[PDB]
């Protein structure tokens, strides 16, 4: 379904990417964080964790994840934890493996972000 | 046989729903002649392990020995109950947060505020004499209840159980900076509670919600990493200013114990 928005409407795909860009900045700019590139800036799991707290109304204690991950393994653990926060919030288990996000798979990244956008687009 | 059967869920009379949120549902009800509140907990991936843990953690909350501590009256084990459930007495004025910030009929005066502070300090001093809890306790104005005679009581039902996600913090404005950043086992948990009391003092002085203009994520990140602190209120007595500053010491080891500030607050009472 989303895969058709991805592959066989590449100017719709670019339209979705700018929508997701505007959505994540609405929230992350509150922490003085700016997103300009969806292909890489969610790969280490940090902004996904911060975004979930901004969207669902909680702080994530810094001992619960790796704010500055120093290995592929810590980035995978961050993304897995963000996936757990997503399920806590009512989303079904995300389809991509956490390593797919860390590896900057654009489709996996956009699928996860799009499901957040579908759910939380009206949060202020 | 088990040492506790807990409260029989079938004996609960559910009267009216009070609230529902991420953590579960609150109901006003009745049980064995008591006016009660029931919390039905929402838990993802409930398991026998988590149920065993709930049943081991609840007995410690049944504290009947201090006027400024509100006990859990009991808990419903699940199974056989549909969901893990907590019961406490109905407190007619609700939480301290409700009384200070959502009070449409009266504004509590500062003599009552100083009495609330003394009540909370006495209850915390007593709790701090007990062996540590497995559930995480957090002192804030939502976890203090105001009884029918206006006595403030620490609510034992508001602990966070081992199966409730430690990764989601919903009232960070009251949490000590070190507790935003370090695992509980790496902090002095009793000194962290003094910071929370300092923020309660600030709330009693200003009658404002701390960091009301910020989201919980913004609060935790700015307090932990950018040194955000409550602004010391203008035009208060030097004595109150001094007490609030010592309770909010950046160094956890230099904060007073609750049993040290109880006599200070006693001398500040009107009667
Ligand atoms: C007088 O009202 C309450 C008394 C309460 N007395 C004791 N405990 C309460 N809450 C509580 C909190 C956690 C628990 F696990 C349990 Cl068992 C109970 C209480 C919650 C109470 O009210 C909760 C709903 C507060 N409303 C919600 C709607 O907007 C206005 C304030
Ligand atoms: C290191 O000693 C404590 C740590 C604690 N850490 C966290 N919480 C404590 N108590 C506590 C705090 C809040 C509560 F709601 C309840 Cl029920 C109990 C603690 C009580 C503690 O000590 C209680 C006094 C008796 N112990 C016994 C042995 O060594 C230390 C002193």
């Amino acid at each position: 379904a989303f895969d058709t928005l991805f592959d066989h409407a590449p100017d719709k795909l670019n339209v979705v990417k700018k929508t997701l860009i505007t959505f994540v900045n609405k929230h992350l700019n509150k922490l003085n964080l700016e997103v300009t590139e969806l292909e890489t800036q969610f790969a280490d799991g940090v902004y996904l964790v911060l975004l979930m707290g901004l969207l669902e109304g909680y702080f994530v204690p810094l001992h619960s994840f790796f704010l500055t991950p120093d290995s592929f393994e810590q980035k995978v653990l961050n993304v897995s934890f963000a996936f757990e926060l997503m399920q806590d919030g009512g989303l079904e288990k995300p389809k991509p493996r956490p390593e797919d996000i860390v590896n900057c798979d654009l489709k996996s990244t956009l699928r996860v972000l799009y499901n957040l956008f579908t759910k939380y687009r009206n949060v202020e | 046989m088990n040492k506790h059967s807990g409260i029989d869920f079938k004996q609960l009379n559910f009267l009216t729903k009070l609230n529902e949120n991420h953590s579960g549902e609150l109901w006003k009800g009745r049980w064995q002649g008591n006016d009660i509140v029931v919390k039905v907990l929402k838990v993802r991936d409930w398991s026998t392990r988590k149920s065993r843990d709930f049943n081991e953690e609840c007995p410690r909350l049944r504290i009947f020995s201090h006027p400024n501590v509100l006990p859990v009256l009991g808990a419903c084990q699940s199974p056989p109950a549909p969901h893990p459930t907590l019961i406490t007495h109905w407190m007619p004025y609700g939480s301290l947060y409700n009384v200070l910030h959502e009070g449409t009929n009266f504004v509590v005066d500062q003599s009552q505020a100083v009495k609330f502070a003394l009540d909370m300090a006495r209850g915390m001093a007593f709790l701090h004499t007990l062996e540590p809890l497995i559930p995480r306790h957090a002192l804030n104005s939502r976890s203090v209840m105001i009884d029918e005679d206006m006595t403030a009581r620490i609510s034992m039902a508001d602990v966070k159980f081992s199966f409730q996600s430690p990764g989601r913090m919903y009232a960070p404005a009251w949490v000590a900076p070190e507790a935003l950043q370090k695992k509980p086992e790496d902090t002095n948990r009793r000194s962290a509670d003094m910071w929370s009391f300092a923020v309660l003092l600030w709330e009693l002085v200003t009658r404002e919600v701390p960091f009301a203009d910020l989201s919980n994520m913004e609060i935790g990140m700015k307090v932990a990493l950018e040194g955000l602190r409550p602004t010391i209120p203008p035009g208060i007595s030097p004595h109150v200013s001094k007490l609030m500053k010592i309770c909010m010491n950046e160094d956890p080891a230099k904060r007073p114990k609750f049993d040290m500030i109880v006599p200070i607050l006693e001398k500040m009472q009107d009667k």
